[PDB]
Parts: C-alpha cells; structure tokens; sequence
C-alpha cells in the first residue's frame, strides 16, 4: 500500500506477466486457476456468453501445446486487457462457505 | 452386438485401454507408468529363472552364482539382464516422481498415497536381493544396516537377531533374506493394480495443469503406438549395457568373496541408494540417523497440504521452476557424495546438503508460491 | 462413469480434418524445426542451467581441497 | 589356507580366477604390478621378507618378483622377454575371468542392427496415425 | 596410506567395441600360468574341458 | 450463415502431385498410398525378431 | 501426373489385410538368409586372424 | 489452519467419547501380555506363574 | 454417505459378496465351491514352505 514506490512495484508485476507464459497461448489469467470445488461453483455460475468464450480459449492453448506452437505476437494477450471476468462469482461462493462454517461451530 | 461393448471379459478392456478419454496433449514424460510396468515384468520372469540354480547357504552362496555365469546355458545374458534391469527400474521411478511433483500430480490424494507406499517396497525388496551374492559388499552392506536397526529402544535387538535365523550369519541366515525378496514383488504387483484403478476416476492430468473434458481423444491408437515406440527405445538402451559394458554400474569388490576376516578399502553401495547413504553419516547418532532416512522418502505425503499456489502446475510459475532444479542439483550432490570417503571437505558438504533438502521442500517452496499470488493480484 | 457422451457442454466451434492418406510424409522437417527447437531452448536454459553450473564449482573445488590433503605436503612435512 | 600363511609369509596368494574383475583398473593394474617393482626410497624400511612395488596398496607387498627375461620357453619360437610374458598373463586371465567376452561383443551387433530395421518403421506408423491431429483447424463462431 | 599411483591405460587388442581377444595370446598366457604360477595360486573354477 | 463456412487451404500437407487440384481423384490413387505403407510391409517382415 | 512406384501391394494382398497380419509368418522368410551377410561376415572382418578357426589350421593336421 | 476442530461445542464432543476411549489403552495392557507372553507384568498378579 | 456404495473398492467387494441376490432354497451341496477355494490357498502356502528346502 506503498504510495510512491508503486510505480517500481507495478514493473515487477509487468515482468512477472511476460515471463509467465499464457498470454503467448491467448489465455487470461482467470483461465489457469485450479478447479477446486470453490471454483467449479463459480463456472457454473457464468452467463452464457462468458462460458463459451473460456472453452474455446482453453481449447486453443491445449492444441497449440500438442504441437509445441505458440501464437504470432500480434494476438498474445496484453497486460491492460485481461479481463478478471471469475473474480467477483469466486468471492461471492467463498463467503458463503464462511457462514456456513460459523454457524456449525456457533 | 458390438461384441466389444457387451462381452463381460472384453468389456473391461475397452474400458481400461482401448475407449479410454485421454488428453491430447500429453508428453512423452507419461510414457514412464507402462515404462515401469515392463521393467517390473522383466525383472519377475529373469528372476524366475536364477532361483531355479541359486543356493541360499553362506558356504555356497557366492558359489552357485560363478556357476550360473559359466555352466547352464545363457546364465550369463540372465544374470546382467537381472543385475541391469534393477538400474533401470530405479532411473525410471525417479523420473516418474520428479514428473508429478513438477506438474502437481499430487492432487490426486488417493493415487499419490498408493504411489509413496509402492517407493517404500521396491527399495526394501532391491536391498535384500544384493545381500543373496555373498560378496563383500553383501556383507558390510546387510552389517551396516543390522547395527543402525538395533537403534530403535524397545525392540531394535529383538528385530535383529530375528533375520540372520536365530545366529549371527550362517546357512539359514539367506533363507529369510531369500524368501522376503521372493515375496514382496508379486505385492507391488498388487499395489499398481490399485494405483490405476484409483486413476480410472478422473483420468489424466495434462501439462498446462487445465481440465481437458473439451479435449479428448481415444486411447487406440494414439498412446497405443507412442507407447510400444517408447517400450522399444528402452529394450534398446538395456542391451547396450548387457552386451557392451556389463560391469559399468556395478563395483568391483563384490566379485571377491564375504570374509569377516580380511578387509574392503571403502564401503560403496549402489548408485540408487547413495543419497540417502549421503544423509545417514551426517548426523552423528543412529537414533537420529534412521529417524532422517525415513523422512526423506515420507515427506513426499505432505505434499498436498503444503501447496499454496493458485495455479496446479510449473509451466506458468517461473520462480517455483528455479527451486525445482535447485533440489535435482541437491540430490546429484549427495549421490556424490555418498560414494566419497569421510574427511573434510565431503563432511561438511555432505550436511549443509542434507539440510537444503528439507529447507527446499518445507519452506521456501510454499513462501515461493505466495509471493507468485500477489504479484498477479492472486 | 466418464465416457465420450457425456464430459462437458460445449457450443459453436468447428474442426476440419485430412485423411491420413492424403497428406505427405513430412511437410516440412528441418526448415520448421530447426528454428522451432532453437526458441523452445531460449525459453528453458536461464531456469535449468543456473543450478547445474553451482554443482560444477563445488565439485571442482571439492576434488581440489581433497587433493591438498591427502599427503601432498612438501612444506607441510616440518620438524 | 593354514599351510598356506607359513609358506609365504604369513600372506595369503589370493585366487585367481577373478583377479582382473575384482580389482580397481583390471588388466592395466596386473601389468603395471608385475613389471612396476622397483627399490626402496630413502626414507622407508621393511620387513625381513616384504619387497617394494609402488603399485600396490601401501607399498609394502610380500610377494617375491616372479617374471624376468627367459623363465620359460614358448612353443612358438616367440622370444619370451619380461614384457612378452607380462602381456600373455594379462590376456589370459582376462579370458578367465570373462569367458563370454567374444560371444557378447557379437550377438550386441546381431542386435544393433535387427533394431535398425525395427525402430524407423514403428516410428513412421506413429507419424501417419498422428497427422490426423497435427493438421486440424479450429473455428468458433459465435 | 596417503595416496595412490593409478595404473596407466594401455592399448589392448580387445578395447573396442567389437574387438576381440587374440587367442594366440591366450595360449602362450596358459603355459605362463602353468610353469611360473599354479605353485602359489589356485583358479578354483577353471577346468580343461 | 453456413453458406460462409468454408474450409481452408491445405495445399500445405498434400502428397505433391495431388495439389493439381483439376484433374480429378482417378489417376491420383492409382499410386499414390502405398509406399510409407510398404513401410508397413518391412515392420512386419522386421517385427518377426 | 506421373506418380512414384508407392502402389505395388495397396491393391493385391495388403488389402484384404489377410497379408497385414500373415506378413509376420508367410513374411518370416530369407532374412536370415540375408543378414549373415552383415553381422557375420563384418564380426571376422574386423578380427582378422584372431578367432580360433582362423589359426586352427596348424594343430588340425592329422 | 487445523481450527476446524476449534469450536465452542466440538471439544464438548471429546467429553462424550473419552470414557469409551479410556480403556482400550488397556486391552494392550491385557491383551499381548497374553500373545507374545511378556514376563514383565506377569510378576504383577499372584494369579499367573 | 453410505461408504459401502461410493468407494471404488469397496464397491466391488458390496457387489460380489454383501448384497448379492441368492436363492433361498440353497442345500449344503453348494458348499463344496468354496471349499475348493479354501483347498487352493492351503496347498499354495504349503507348498512355498517346502519349496524352500527341496
Ligand atoms: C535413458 C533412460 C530412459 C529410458 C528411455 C526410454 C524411452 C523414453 C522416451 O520415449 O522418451 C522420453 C525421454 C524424455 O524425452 P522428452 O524430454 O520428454 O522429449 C520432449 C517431450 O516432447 C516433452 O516436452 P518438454 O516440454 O519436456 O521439452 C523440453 C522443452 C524444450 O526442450 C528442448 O530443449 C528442445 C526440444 C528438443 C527435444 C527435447 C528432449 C530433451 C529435453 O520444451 C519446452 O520448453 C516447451 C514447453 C513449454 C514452453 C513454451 C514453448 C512453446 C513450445 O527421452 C528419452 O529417450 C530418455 C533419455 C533421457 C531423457 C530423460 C533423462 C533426463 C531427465
Ligand atoms: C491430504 C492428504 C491426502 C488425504 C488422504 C485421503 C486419501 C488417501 C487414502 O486412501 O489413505 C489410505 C490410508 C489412509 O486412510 P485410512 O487409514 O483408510 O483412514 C481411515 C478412514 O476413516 C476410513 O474410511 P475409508 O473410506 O478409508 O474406508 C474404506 C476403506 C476400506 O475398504 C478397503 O480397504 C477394501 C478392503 C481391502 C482389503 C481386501 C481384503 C484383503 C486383500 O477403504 C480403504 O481403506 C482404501 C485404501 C486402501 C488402499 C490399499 C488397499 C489394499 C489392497 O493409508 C494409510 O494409512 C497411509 C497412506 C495415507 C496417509 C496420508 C494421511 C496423512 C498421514
Ligand atoms: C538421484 C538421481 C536422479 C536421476 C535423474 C537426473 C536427471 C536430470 C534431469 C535433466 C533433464 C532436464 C530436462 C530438460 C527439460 C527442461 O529443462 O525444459 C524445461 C521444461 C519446460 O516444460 P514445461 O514446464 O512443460 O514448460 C513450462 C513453460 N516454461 O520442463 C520440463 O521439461 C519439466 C520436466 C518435468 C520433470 C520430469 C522429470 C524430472 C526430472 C528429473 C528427475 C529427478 C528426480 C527428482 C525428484 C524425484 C525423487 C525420486
Ligand atoms: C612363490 C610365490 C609367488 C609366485 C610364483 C607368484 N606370486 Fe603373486 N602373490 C604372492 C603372494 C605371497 C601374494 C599376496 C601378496 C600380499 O598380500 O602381500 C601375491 C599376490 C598377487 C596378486 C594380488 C595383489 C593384490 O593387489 O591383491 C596378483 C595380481 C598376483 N600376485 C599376480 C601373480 C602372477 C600373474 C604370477 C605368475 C605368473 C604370480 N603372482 C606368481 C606370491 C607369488
Ligand atoms: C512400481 C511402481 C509404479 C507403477 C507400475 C506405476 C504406474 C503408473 C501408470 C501406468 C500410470 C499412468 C500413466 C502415466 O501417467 O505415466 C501412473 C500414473 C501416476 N503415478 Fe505411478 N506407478 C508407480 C509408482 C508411482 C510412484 C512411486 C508415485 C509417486 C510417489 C506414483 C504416482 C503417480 C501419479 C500421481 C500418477 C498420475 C499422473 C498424472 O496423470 O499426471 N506412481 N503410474
Ligand atoms: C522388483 C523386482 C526386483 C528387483 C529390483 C530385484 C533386484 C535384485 C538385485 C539388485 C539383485 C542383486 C544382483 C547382483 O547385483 O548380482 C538380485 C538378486 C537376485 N534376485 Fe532379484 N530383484 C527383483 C525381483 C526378483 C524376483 C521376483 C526374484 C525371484 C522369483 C528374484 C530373484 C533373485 C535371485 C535368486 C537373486 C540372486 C542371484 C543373483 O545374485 O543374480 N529377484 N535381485
Ligand atoms: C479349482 C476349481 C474350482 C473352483 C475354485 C470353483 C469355484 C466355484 C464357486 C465358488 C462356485 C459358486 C458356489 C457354488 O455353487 O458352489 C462355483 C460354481 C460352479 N462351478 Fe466351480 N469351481 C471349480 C471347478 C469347477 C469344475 C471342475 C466345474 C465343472 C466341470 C465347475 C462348474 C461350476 C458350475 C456349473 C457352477 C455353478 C453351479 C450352480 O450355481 O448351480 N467348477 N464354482
Ligand atoms: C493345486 C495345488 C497342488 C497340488 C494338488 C499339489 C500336489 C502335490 C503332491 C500330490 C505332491 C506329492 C507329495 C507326496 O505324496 O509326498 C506334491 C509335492 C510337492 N509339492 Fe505340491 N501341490 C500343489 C501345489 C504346490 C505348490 C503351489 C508348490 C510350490 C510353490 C508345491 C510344491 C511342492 C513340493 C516342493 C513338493 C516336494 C515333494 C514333497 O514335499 O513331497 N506344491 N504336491
Ligand atoms: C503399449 C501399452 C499397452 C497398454 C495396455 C497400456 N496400458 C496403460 S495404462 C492406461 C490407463 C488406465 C488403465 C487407467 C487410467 C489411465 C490410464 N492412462 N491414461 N493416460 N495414460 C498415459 C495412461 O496410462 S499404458 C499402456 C501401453
Ligand atoms: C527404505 C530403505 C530400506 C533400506 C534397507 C535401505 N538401505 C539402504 S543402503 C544399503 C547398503 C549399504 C549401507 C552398504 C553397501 C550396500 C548396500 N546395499 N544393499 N543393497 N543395495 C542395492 C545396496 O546398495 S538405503 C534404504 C532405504
């Protein structure tokens, strides 16, 4: 919560994005989260149009993968435009497993 | 009738093998499960075969094994085979470990749990197998073992003088070290019949470590033809090791008989066992030198609770794969380790590595992690 | 219980597909692959190398302390 | 082995039908033995009966030099020199020790090249099952 | 008990891959064996035959 | 529409004379789809070891 | 449109797939009939004059 | 991370079982003493010797 | 849930042993097949006992 060296700390988070590597397999940062039980609440949560826009996406990368192929620079996913579109269905399906949580104890 | 649907036999093959959903972008780093299952096979017919002409009596141990290599016919292509495919048992399982811990295979609990048990009996069972030769190597390898197993307080000398047969080393001391090595492959048989069946559940996991439901294709023929391609490119690798330098992995010193008498100029055991050998003479206790050799191989069952990362494989974690290769690098130092002699610069070498070990696994792999969570606002 | 019918719900994409019979051998194999394996080995070395290069340096100083030790001592050898 | 010691020294003459294979260096260490003894440094004593040979464990070896120029006669006309027979005594027991070493460096060629007509001909059906899968396109249209 | 001398690598005729042993070499080795040794040494598992 | 659906070029991965995509699928399998496949004939004749 | 010689068997027995699986039987033949000329022949190429029947011309003269 | 068994009324359910789980500590204080007969507390009672 | 029903090995050995459908009018003649089976394993163990010193 650094207010004048956030401009240092936003460079690291820029570097750490290149060198991670999804965004040369056009995929968004919500796309490789690990499906708990949590998670799989959230996908089915999704409006239409967002669901099927995450399965083809997901089904790009892993044909670019059997064939050790990325794709050209002009369609990699850049940094300002990824869309956190999980983030707010995620938050909403672990605050209720909280309350049901203190209740059992309570 | 599609005869392969409705027979009760040839349904379940169909089901295991041939119309099986598999990902499609699985690397030939899973060709090493069928890998082991045919390394596990070689090793039960080959040694079939040696027991029919193997005599477990310390005055004729060493001596039924010269014969073999000499008299009965094709002993000598046998018994290399036997000796060599325990090497390539053991290069195997190591790549096969480092493979799902890379990956994070690891969340399928009740497979990896079956999988630590199976590590467990495959080193038990290849360490009574070199005590059956009688060289000496067999014998300052079975001592060296007996005298750290009488270190345990309340039955450590009860568990002892229960192997040799009652004495101290005589005829019927082999016939348990025999008959324990006999029995224990045909129970990691067993075991690996479970391990996959435990798998049958979810199927595979993949190395972006994303579902693939939207992505299958059938078992035959894709992973039907890479495997037996994989299966042939190690048959091949095996045979220049019997046919052209038979004697590389092996010492020569197990080639001079078991005397209490004279004496060997270094203690070495195999290259697969030289790591954990490595850990044992850094702490200066056989208390606390038993306790850490079989928490070495035990940890790999906190591997579930210790992940703190968001994503489940390496391939998009660019600092976890700096410390994954830190730790091979810790594991090739104290194979080197383990063959060198006790002075000093190999004894303070040796246990600033033995700690690197556990800081690696225990700490800085789940601080690592969480450091990764934030610097992509989870 | 998980078989081809039935592993997830998917809409409104297409695949096209050759016959095996219709296509040639190796379309290409060292004009594509030459550079292909020279950038996939880029991407690896700065991750892998690094620990192995520290393996080096402890074991050519390890087989170097020890030498110095065992009885080479011309002017370590003093009444 | 009790009238064994007393004859020699105490020391006991190890068999020899695995010497090459039980020692560190095989026939390069037997050759460098036999015609490595040499004399004492300035500096080192022995025993009454216990000779000098640098290639041996602490070069203290109670083992008299038993090859020189002419201890025997070969029924070759060869002239049987101190390196001559040093080199046949390496070569046989090399053949002791090994008695399969030809009939295995053969059968490793009967192999080398019934794989090299075996392996390129599985790995092109591999390659013709899978070109169904390397050339797919993929559309979506939503 | 201090350091060793290693023997040097000499140039066999069976030290190739595919080389075998000169069996002209192996009968003159036997009939070293059998006058100069077999006196002090045994070869417990070697017979004529 | 489906009528803007068509399927793109593969001349990319065709056996080399079958690109000629104007005479028409009749001599163009008469020889065509035997010779990796007599490769098939030499992995059986081999597979017997 | 000339084509290369690909087609020899497509036609004939490798498509009854009869011959795709007799091939390892009816196609067991002459083959060791052809590589004693490999093996063999280069194994007392490279050891000239130093196997047993090479030099076991001189006591075999009875 | 373990505080799942840390609630108001989960250690009352160790009140209600530990009068069960009070005793069979002492089946293997009864129970291989029989097996592999320990000449320890067989010294205890007068009732076996 | 019920464990017995949802656990892969547990399943098989519910299916084949605990809640199979049998008739009720069975005799004792059908004992005899898992005597058999009884006879099997006794002469296996036996038999590795004097494997062991032949
Ligand atoms: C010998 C004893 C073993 C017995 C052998 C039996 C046969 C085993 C077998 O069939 O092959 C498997 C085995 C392993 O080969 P592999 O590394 O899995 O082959 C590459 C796979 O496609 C696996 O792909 P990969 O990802 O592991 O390749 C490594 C790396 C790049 O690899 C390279 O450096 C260049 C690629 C050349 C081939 C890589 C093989 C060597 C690595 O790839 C990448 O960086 C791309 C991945 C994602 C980055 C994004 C870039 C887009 C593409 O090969 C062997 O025959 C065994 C020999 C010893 C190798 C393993 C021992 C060291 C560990
Ligand atoms: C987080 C870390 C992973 C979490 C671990 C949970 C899943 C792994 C697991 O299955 O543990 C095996 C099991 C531990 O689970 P557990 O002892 O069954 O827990 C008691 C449950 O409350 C008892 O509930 P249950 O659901 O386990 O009862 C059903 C039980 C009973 O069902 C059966 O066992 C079938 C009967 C098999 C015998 C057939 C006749 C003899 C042949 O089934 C099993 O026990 C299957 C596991 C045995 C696999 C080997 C089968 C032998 C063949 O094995 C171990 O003791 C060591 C490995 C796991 C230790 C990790 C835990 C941290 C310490
Ligand atoms: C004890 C003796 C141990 C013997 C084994 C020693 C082996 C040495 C390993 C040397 C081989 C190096 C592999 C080359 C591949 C490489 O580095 O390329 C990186 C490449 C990138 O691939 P992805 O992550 O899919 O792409 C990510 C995008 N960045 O990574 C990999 O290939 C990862 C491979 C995973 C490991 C699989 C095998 C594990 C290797 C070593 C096993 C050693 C055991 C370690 C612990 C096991 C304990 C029993
Ligand atoms: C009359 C005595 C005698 C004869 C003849 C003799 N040796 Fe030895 N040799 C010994 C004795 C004694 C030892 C045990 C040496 C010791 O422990 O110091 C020995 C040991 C050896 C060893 C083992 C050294 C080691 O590192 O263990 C080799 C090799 C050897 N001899 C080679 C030969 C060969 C080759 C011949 C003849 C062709 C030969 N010897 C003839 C007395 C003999
Ligand atoms: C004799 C020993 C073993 C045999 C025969 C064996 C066999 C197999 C086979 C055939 C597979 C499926 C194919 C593959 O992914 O390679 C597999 C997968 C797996 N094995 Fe093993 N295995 C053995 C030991 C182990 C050990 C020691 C571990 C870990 C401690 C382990 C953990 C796993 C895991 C986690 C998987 C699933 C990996 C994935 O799908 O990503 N196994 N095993
Ligand atoms: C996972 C399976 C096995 C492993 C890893 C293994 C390993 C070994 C090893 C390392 C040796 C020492 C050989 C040497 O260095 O000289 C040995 C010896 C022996 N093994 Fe195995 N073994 C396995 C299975 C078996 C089985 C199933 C049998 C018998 C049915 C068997 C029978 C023997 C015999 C008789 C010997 C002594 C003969 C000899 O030393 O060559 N082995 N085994
Ligand atoms: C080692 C040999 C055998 C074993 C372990 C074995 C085991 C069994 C068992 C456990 C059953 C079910 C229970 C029962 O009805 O008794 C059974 C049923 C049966 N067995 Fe066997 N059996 C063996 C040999 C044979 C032979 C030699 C035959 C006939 C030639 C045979 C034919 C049958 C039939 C027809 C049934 C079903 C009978 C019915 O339900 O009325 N079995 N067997
Ligand atoms: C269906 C299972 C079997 C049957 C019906 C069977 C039957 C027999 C019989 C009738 C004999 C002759 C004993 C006598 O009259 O003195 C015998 C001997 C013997 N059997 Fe078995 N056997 C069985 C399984 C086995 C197995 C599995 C083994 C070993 C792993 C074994 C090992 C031996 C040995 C070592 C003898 C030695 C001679 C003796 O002890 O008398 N048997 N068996
Ligand atoms: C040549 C050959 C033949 C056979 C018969 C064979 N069988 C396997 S085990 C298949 C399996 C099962 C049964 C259950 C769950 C997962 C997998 N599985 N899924 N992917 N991979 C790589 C797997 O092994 S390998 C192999 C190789
Ligand atoms: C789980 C487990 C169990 C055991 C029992 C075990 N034992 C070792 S080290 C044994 C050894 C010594 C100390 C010295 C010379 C030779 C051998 N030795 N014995 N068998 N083999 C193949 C050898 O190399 S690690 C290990 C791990």
């Amino acid at each position: 919560a650094v207010a004048a060296s956030s401009k240092w700390l936003e460079g690291i988070r820029k570097w750490y994005y290149n060198a991670a590597g999804f965004n040369k397999l056009g995929l968004m940062r919500d796309d490789t989260i690990y499906e708990d039980d949590d998670v799989k609440e959230a996908i089915r949560r999704l409006p239409e149009n967002l669901y099927n826009d995450r399965v083809f996406r997901i089904k790009r990368a892993l044909d670019l993968t059997m064939r050790q192929q990325i794709l050209p620079k002009e369609q990699w996913t850049k940094y300002e435009e990824d869309k956190f579109y999980l983030e707010p269905y995620l938050k909403e399906v672990i605050r209720e497993r909280k309350e049901r949580e203190e209740w059992a104890k309570k | 009738t599609n005869i392969r649907k409705s027979h009760p036999l040839m349904k379940i093959i169909n089901n295991a093998f041939i119309d099986l959903p598999a990902p499609s972008n699985i690397s030939s780093w899973w060709n090493f499960g069928s890998l082991l299952g045919i390394c596990l096979i070689l090793q039960i017919l080959t040694g079939l075969f040696l027991a029919m002409h193997y005599t477990s009596d310390t005055t004729t141990a060493f001596s039924s094994v010269t014969h073999i290599c000499r008299d009965v016919n094709y002993g000598w292509v046998i018994r290399y085979l036997h000796a060599n495919g325990a090497s390539m048992f053991f290069i195997c399982l190591f790549i096969h470990v480092g493979r799902g811990l890379y990956y994070g295979s690891y969340m399928f609990l009740e497979t990896w749990n079956i999988g630590v048990v199976l590590l467990f009996t495959v080193m038990a069972t290849a360490f009574m197998g070199y005590v059956l030769p009688w060289g000496q190597m067999s014998f300052w390898g079975a001592t060296v073992i007996t005298n750290l197993l009488s270190a345990i307080p309340y039955i450590g000398t009860d568990l002892v003088e229960w192997i040799w047969g009652g004495f101290s080393v005589d005829k019927a001391t082999l016939t348990r070290f025999f008959a324990f090595h006999f029995i224990l492959p045909f129970i990691i048989t067993a075991l690996a019949a479970v391990h996959l069946l435990f798998l049958h559940e979810t199927g595979s996991n993949n190395p972006t470590g994303i579902s693939s439901d939207m992505d299958k294709i059938p078992f035959h023929p894709y992973y039907t033809i890479k495997d037996i391609l994989g299966a042939l490119f190690m048959m091949l690798i095996l045979l220049i090791l019997v046919l052209f330098s038979p004697d590389l992995l092996g010492d020569p010193d197990n080639y001079t008989p078991a005397n209490p008498l004279n004496t060997p100029p270094h203690i070495k055991p195999e290259w697969y066992f030289l790591f954990a050998y490595a850990i044992l003479r850094s702490i200066p206790n056989k208390l606390g030198g038993v306790l850490a050799l079989v928490a070495s191989i035990l940890i790999l069952i906190l591997m579930p609770m210790l992940h703190t990362s968001k994503q489940r494989s390496m391939m998009f974690r660019p600092l976890s794969q700096c410390l994954f290769w830190m730790l091979v690098a810790d594991l090739i130092t104290l194979t080197w380790i383990g063959g060198q002699p006790v002075e000093h610069p190999f004894i303070i070498i040796g246990q600033l590595a033995s700690i690197l070990y556990f800081l690696i696994i225990l700490v800085l792999m789940p601080i690592t992690s969480i450091i990764e969570n934030n610097l992509l606002k989870w | 219980g998980r078989e081809f019918g039935h592993l997830t719900r998917m809409r409104h994409v297409i695949t096209y597909s050759l016959s095996p019979f219709e296509q040639r051998a190796f379309p290409h194999y060292f004009t594509k692959g030459i550079p292909n394996v020279l950038r996939r080995t880029r991407a690896c070395i700065l991750r892998v190398a690094p620990p192995f290069v520290v393996f080096y340096l402890v074991y050519t100083w390890g087989t170097q302390e020890f030498e110095k030790s065992k009885r080479k001592n011309p002017a370590a050898y003093e009444n | 082995p009790e009238a064994a010691r007393a004859a020699n020294n105490g020391a006991l003459p190890p068999d020899l039908s695995y010497i090459v294979r039980a020692r560190h260096g095989g026939e390069d260490y037997v050759f460098s033995l036999l015609t490595g003894y040499c004399e004492p440094p300035t500096g080192v004593s022995l025993r009454e009966g216990l000779y000098f040979n640098p290639y041996f464990p602490g070069q203290a070896i109670a083992m008299a030099p038993p090859i020189y120029n002419e201890v025997l006669e070969f029924d070759d006309g060869t002239p049987a020199t101190m390196s001559q027979v040093a080199k046949d005594v390496c070569t046989f027991l090399r053949w002791a020790s090994e008695p399969e070493h030809d009939h295995r460096k053969r059968m490793g060629l009967k192999m080398l090249m019934m794989m090299g007509l075996l392996l390129p001909l599985v790995y092109a059906m591999k390659r013709h099952k899978w070109s169904v899968l390397k050339s797919r396109k993929l559309a979506y249209r939503p | 008990t201090d350091l060793e001398l290693h023997a040097p690598s000499y140039p066999w005729s069976h030290r190739g891959l595919l080389s075998s042993l000169d069996h002209t070499s192996i009968r003159r080795g036997f009939q070293v064996y059998k006058q100069v040794c077999s006196s002090c040494h045994s070869m417990d598992y070697v017979a004529y035959r | 529409s489906h009528t803007d659906i068509r399927v793109p070029d593969f001349s990319d991965y065709r056996r080399a004379e079958v690109l000629d995509s104007t005479k028409s699928s009749k001599e163009s399998s008469d020889a065509r789809k035997g010779f990796s496949y007599l490769i098939t004939a030499t992995t059986t004749v081999g597979v017997a070891y | 449109a000339a084509p290369t010689l690909t087609a020899r068997l497509y036609s004939l027995l490798f498509r009854r797939t009869s011959t795709f699986a007799l091939t390892i039987a009816v196609g067991a033949l002459f083959f060791e009939r052809a590589f004693d000329q490999g093996a063999d022949a280069i194994y007392e190429h490279i050891n000239q004059g130093k196997l047993w029947k090479h030099i076991k011309h001189k006591y075999e003269n009875k | 991370m373990l505080s799942r068994f840390l609630g108001p009324r989960y250690r009352e359910l160790a009140r209600n079982w530990i009068p069960t789980a009070s005793m069979w500590g002492a089946v293997g204080a009864v129970g291989l003493v029989w097996a592999t007969d320990w000449r320890l507390i067989l010294d205890w009672v007068p009732y076996i010797n």
